[PDB]
């Protein structure tokens, strides 16, 4: 009965956080990345390597990549568990909501999942890069390896702003689906 | 064809439920000298008059009827509610009871469900009047079954402004003071402050016919 | 009801397993009679008669007792009745076995054939009498088909039962050798207290009953043969 | 799926949903005592707004002796009690005298039947405790179905929480109940099942038939319901 | 799904097959404006088909119903002549069965009321057509009533059926502005010139069209006529030249 | 009241860059990868290598490719965006339209897919080479390895010319797509 | 006992299972991920001795 | 014999060779699983030989 | 030949070549499992020859 008292609690808490969120936390996260990608922007002006100078540059971009991932990871995973404890009980029929829930999830599961994803795959940059520069000591005449570290680089440089560019998409798109379907969310 | 669910219920009268939940919000109040009944003329335009699209309409001289559903609907119901109020008036006396209508109405609703081939009905009535027992405010659900509301509401947001009523209504109320909260509920839930003659509220005023309130009389109520 | 590729039915093999989810009936022939004998199981404490399902009567000289869907016996047997009393009004004699069990059979056997009806998920056995003092137990099934047996059984776990039938059954029995007979089956029922049995004794043109306290006393002969 | 068709292992489609239809609906009570057969039901409210005791639509009226406590869907219930009362009056048409609830439950059950085999029609999901008075044998008390099998019974509990009730008139129940001790008994059980131990008395409603040479059959207002509450308070039954 | 049949609702509790016939309306390309003043109504046609050699004069979209009340329906060619029949038998039957004339809006609550039998049957599928119903009663008041495949018997002072009701709402109301506000108390029954006027020229701001002599057929249903009479082709030239 | 503006800005800068790219920006390319890859060339005058003399030339040609690639990436994606977010809310029935939108955006998916991989593939170029050109050190008269170098060389400069008809196929299949559907993509519902 | 109709309660208790063999399967695949994080940091950790002046 | 119609019962006799199967192949990869583990244990344990230093 | 409709016997001929070929499936793969037996015990065994005290 003592823990009844503090699950209540509980329940209340994220409710505020999920209307808290969805009125400023994801609408203000959506002109911030806007800011520094901004939609009006010529064609190549964005996805280029003119400002590319350990790639001593890399590592300050991808720490700002973690951060960006981290607040996306934190907010969707309240979000998600919010929606789950909204799924009614399981009926026969007169349930079309839970579908519109489901591919909710669904689509908020993918999101955190492509921004857990890039955890993984940073380490797999520093690692072929680590990897081919090995081989240049060893081959120093072959000049494809050197060559294979500079576009390395350019597609880390570009993979790093699609992704930022994937950041403003998967705001936007979430922010979205909720607003339209918010009748069928809340009360199934 | 309606048929019957897994988990005890029917799945095609459910639906017909969510289509009530979605129309023009309705409200009928039963007082102490008389009964009323309310509705939302969302007027959407100014093409339409206000001398044909009612939300009012009359059965007999103390039977006021609204809807809550479909609109094409309207002039289905009515046409058999009024041959059963003449129907009731030929073979006996007096006018048709209350209770003696909704178990007649309800008879006809019920029936177009489990017929095969047919569709359920997609309106809540709410059918009020003057008894000689007193009176009486009806409710037809579109499964069939009917309650003997003292106050409710059936259309949108029937959920909130059925809240609005509980903590807003006594026992004891009169004609006057029951308006007045009426009007209060409707504006409550009501989109906009647009509302200016765009209400119909019928009145059995205590023992006497229905009079359906005009453009000119509810203006009167509600600038107080 | 729709034929199958391999020309089987469907409703009809279907319906026909629901007659095996029902309590065991049996009814024995003999020379001048036919005692028969239905096993039901009720609620104790509550359901006061034994609500008269089985046994049922159809003329002074008839007797039914079905095995199936409990609440679909009564539309049969309502249209059994009907068509025994017709027969009598337009041919002036009781109506024979032979033709109440051609009846009954026939409209099972109209009911899936017919387009969407659902086929009757009872097997009734009829044993009555015949023009002349002759005893036919017949007994029908929902697909329509009868025979005129000479011991049955129907319900559940209708074979082990009709199997002890084939061991002991002799042309011409006595009263009490004929009802220990079918008596002799209460193997199928568990517990095989006096409070499932339900014997009737239809004899001489005079369909009679047998009170509780005779089967007692027939019952315990079984406790000194169960060892 | 569809309601004229089988299942292989023989029982129906329709049949058994519609069996669980009533499942879910408020629970019903029946009792047959040494004055008369009582029944009571839980009034189901969704709000505080509808009425009075004037209206409720639990016990019905089928004839001057036979009641029938409804129990399931509400919509298919006015349809069969409209049929039921057809039909309790046709005999004292066709015949001059009051129709014996064994006849009438026959009459009843005759049509959900016709509904759950030809016509391809959804089932009556609706089971009522019908119980009357007659010079045949006395009060009796019935149990209908929405397939048909009708059944006499002493005390039943259709509707939600069947087992629990049950379990309580089986173990408090003697023979020779009088109306007092039956009305109290009636009480407890219509309490226990809604897992609550006294009763807001803006709930559930009896009525009861008393033979007195003409069929009284009073039914039950929520004041004078007050007063029975209260022998209850002073009681205090073994099952809650 | 939930929308090969007709009697079934929608998991969010929405008919589709109805929504689906009005669609159909919106589809025909085929747009008839009607405005009713004082004591005078008009309604007006478009002459276009329903989608060289034919003959321009036979293809409309008028029809009338008895000798006082016309209509225009509009939607696909075989629901539309199938409606008329629908209402000429039945305005027939009315005189018949009741001695006195039918009005307008009892000729319109009974089309309506023969739709929505086939809606909650699934046995026919709903006529593709809306007309709006036209001409005045007995108490020298001019109406006029559009109905769409569900059932509706609005009713307006001014009303477009075709594919431009999404928008044409605006276009009617500022036409409909210009003659209340600048009203003329005198009246002297001139309305046949002014109203039709006031129709013409909102079908010309709804479709932007210069020339539209010949595809243009119009009928005024005014009192001192009481006979939906099609105005003829001199008079629409006519008319169409006022607008300088 | 500065988000709600802002959002409402955001969705008016949208509208306008996706139909700018669609009237003006779409068209241009149209004609710009033409002249690179002309229809009205005889079969095998495009993959060939009549133009072939590290390979510094083939760099030079590589640079390109991800110039374009990036653009395609960045015009398409505002594109994609659009579409989703002028989707309506999700109902059953009568949502043929989505179907439209749906459609088109498993198209542009695809496309982005794959001139996304480009970058991927480019890669994969220097890093094959440079595996194969190590042995070649190692085992300097095997002769085989000096073959199998030229004929990566030619796998790659063919693709590259394959890569822009995939561009060229891509940016007008998209262009008449949404010209023919432009009426269930901006109202579904009506 | 499986059933032909009225079982609905079984997909329920499918659908629970569902759910549990689910989050199951995730925590048993912790153990393993937990080799794998020592496995490859080792041999990575290892190629910084041999290989000291590669930063990455 | 497998015959048309009335065949529920093969059914419910899959649902039992389903679940049977499953598990003996669960506990006949237990054979495969284990000799997996040495192997790389073994491998790992020749590599601290080698490499004493990488503590991981 | 094949023929639509009244192929109910085909539908069993069918089923019954599926699960003879499975057990004719089954059994050929042995072959090339034998080889893996001593493909993978001698791969083992260099390693106990080259390093005779790691124990697993």
């Amino acid at each position: 009965q003592k823990i009844k008292e503090e699950y209540n609690k509980f329940k209340y808490d994220i409710t505020k956080q999920a209307i808290e969120s969805l009125r400023e936390r994801i609408p203000k996260r959506i002109i911030f990345f806007n800011n520094l990608v901004n939609v009006n922007s010529e064609p190549g002006s964005i996805l280029n390597v003119n400002d590319l100078d350990s790639h001593k540059q890399i590592y300050l971009e991808l720490e700002k990549i973690k951060t960006y991932a981290s607040e996306l990871i934190e907010i969707i995973g309240n979000i998600k568990l919010w929606i789950q404890l909204n799924v009614p009980r399981i009926e026969d029929g007169n349930n079309f909501g839970v579908g519109i829930q489901e591919e909710a999830i669904q689509e908020l599961a993918r999101v955190e999942e492509s921004a857990f994803n890039l955890y993984d795959a940073i380490v797999k940059y520093y690692m072929e890069r680590a990897k081919i520069s090995t081989k240049v000591l060893k081959y120093p005449n072959v000049s494809d390896y050197q060559e294979a570290v500079r576009e390395l680089d350019e597609k880390e440089w570009i993979h790093i702003k699609i992704t930022i560019v994937d950041m403003r998409n998967n705001y936007i798109m979430l922010y979205d689906l909720l607003y339209k379907n918010w009748e069928k969310v809340v009360k199934p | 064809l309606t048929t019957f669910s897994p988990t005890g219920k029917l799945v095609q009268i459910e639906y017909a439920l969510n289509r009530v939940s979605s129309s023009s919000p309705a409200l009928g109040i039963r007082a102490k000298n008389g009964v009323i009944i309310a509705t939302e003329k969302k007027s959407p335009n100014e093409l339409i008059e206000e001398n044909s699209i009612f939300k009012i309409q009359q059965i007999s001289e103390h039977i006021g009827i609204v809807y809550a559903g479909m609109p094409g609907d309207f002039r289905v119901l009515l046409k058999r509610a009024r041959k059963e109020a003449i129907r009731y008036s030929l073979q006996y006396g007096s006018e048709i009871l209350v209770k003696e209508l909704v178990k007649i109405i309800a008879s006809i609703v019920q029936e177009f469900t489990q017929t095969g081939g047919v569709r359920p009905f997609g309106l809540s009535l709410l059918i009020c009047g003057v008894d000689v027992y007193g009176y009486h405010l009806y409710q037809i659900d579109p499964s069939g079954c009917y309650f003997n509301w003292m106050a409710t509401c059936v259309g949108k947001d029937y959920q909130n402004n059925m809240s609005f009523l509980e903590k807003r209504y006594n026992k004891d109320i009169e004609i006057e003071d029951a308006i007045h909260t009426a009007i209060l509920t409707l504006k409550e839930s009501y989109e906009g402050v647009l509302n200016e003659k765009n209400i119909e509220i019928g009145v059995a005023y205590d023992n006497k016919p229905f009079k359906i309130l005009t453009q000119n009389e509810i203006k009167d109520y509600l600038i107080e | 009801t729709v034929f199958s590729p391999d020309g089987h039915l469907l409703q009809v093999e279907h319906a026909l397993e629901a007659v095996k989810k029902g309590g065991c009936a049996v009814a024995i022939k003999s020379s001048n009679f036919a005692v028969l004998a239905v096993e039901k199981k009720n609620i104790p404490k509550l359901q006061n008669p034994k609500t008269t399902e089985k046994l049922i009567k159809l003329d002074e000289h008839n007797c039914l007792a079905f095995a199936g869907l409990n609440a679909d016996a009564r539309v049969l047997v309502n249209k059994t009745r009907l068509e025994c009393q017709r027969y009598y009004l337009n041919m002036d004699e009781p109506a024979p076995v032979d033709y109440i069990a051609k009846y009954v059979a026939k409209v099972q056997q109209k009911f899936t054939h017919r387009g969407g009806v659902r086929p009757f998920g009872i097997a009734t056995l009829i044993a009555g009498f015949k023009n002349n003092k002759e005893i036919c137990i017949y007994q029908t099934e929902p697909s329509g088909i009868y025979a005129a047996w000479k011991a049955q059984a129907i319900g559940k776990n209708a074979k082990i039962v009709q199997e002890f039938l084939e061991k002991n059954y002799q042309e011409n029995m006595e009263q009490k050798d004929c009802i220990f007979l079918a008596l002799k089956a209460i193997f199928e029922v568990v517990e095989l207290s006096s409070k499932n049995v339900e014997v009737a004794l239809l004899t001489e043109k005079d369909l009679t009953f047998i009170e509780e306290q005779e089967i007692n006393s027939m019952v315990e002969l079984i406790d000194q043969e169960r060892t | 799926s569809r309601t004229t068709t089988f299942s292989p292992e023989g029982r129906l489609y329709q049949v058994e949903y519609a069996l669980e239809a009533i499942n879910n609906a408020s629970i019903t009570i029946g009792l047959i005592t040494k004055d008369g057969v009582i029944l009571g039901a839980d009034k189901v409210f969704i709000s505080k707004l509808i009425d009075k005791a004037n209206n409720y639509e639990k016990i019905y009226k089928i004839d001057k002796h036979i009641f029938c406590g409804v129990a399931g869907l509400n919509a298919d219930a006015n349809i069969l009690i409209n049929q039921s009362r057809l039909y309790a009056q046709r005999y004292l048409y066709n015949y001059n005298e009051v129709q014996p609830v064994s006849q009438l439950v026959v009459q009843i059950c005759d049509i959900k039947q016709s509904y759950t085999q030809y016509g391809g029609l959804r089932p009556y999901g609706v089971s009522f405790l019908i119980g009357g008075y007659d010079t045949k044998d006395g009060y009796q008390l019935y149990h209908t179905d929405p397939s048909g099998n009708y059944s006499g019974w002493f005390a039943t509990a259709i509707g939600t929480n069947n087992l629990t009730a049950s379990s309580v008139l089986k173990q408090e129940w003697k023979n020779d109940m009088t109306l007092e001790e039956g009305l109290l008994l009636a009480l407890k059980t219509l309490a226990k099942s809604t897992d609550t131990e006294i009763p807001k008395s803006e709930k559930i409603e009896l009525a009861y038939l008393t033979n007195k040479d003409g069929e009284v059959y009073q039914k039950y207002l929520t004041e004078k319901e007050i007063e029975e509450l209260i022998k209850l308070y002073t009681q205090k039954y073994i099952k809650e | 799904m939930y929308d090969r049949h007709l009697t079934i609702f929608s998991p969010d509790g929405n008919l589709y097959q109805i929504e689906y016939a009005i669609k159909a309306v919106k589809n025909t390309n085929i747009t008839s404006v009607g405005v009713k003043g004082e004591n005078c109504a008009v309604i007006i046609s478009q002459k276009k088909m329903a989608t060289k050699l034919l003959d321009y004069n036979n293809i409309t979209n008028i029809y009338n119903i008895t000798d006082e009340i016309g209509c225009s329906m509009v939607g696909m060619p075989g629901d539309c002549l199938s409606m008329v029949y629908k209402a000429r038998s039945e305005a027939s039957e009315f005189l018949y069965s009741n001695g006195y004339n039918v009005n307008a809006e009892t000729l319109c609550r009974n089309i309506c009321d023969k739709i929505q039998v086939y809606t909650q049957h699934a046995y026919m599928r709903l006529h593709a057509c809306s007309g709006m119903i036209i001409g005045i009663d007995e108490n020298n008041k001019p109406e006029l009533f559009k109905f769409d495949p569900s059932g509706f018997c609005a009713g307006y002072r001014a009303c477009v059926i075709g594919n431009k009701e999404q928008e044409s709402i605006s276009v009617l109301e500022r036409l409909l502005e210009k003659r209340k506000k600048k009203i003329q108390q005198e009246t002297i029954d001139e309305d046949i010139r002014n109203t039709t006027i006031l129709a013409i020229e909102a079908l010309q701001t709804i479709l932007a069209f210069d020339l539209k002599a010949s595809e243009i057929e119009v009928a005024i249903v005014s009192t001192k006529n009481r006979n939906f009479t099609q105005i003829s082709e001199k008079e629409i030239d006519n008319y169409l030249t006022y607008i300088a």
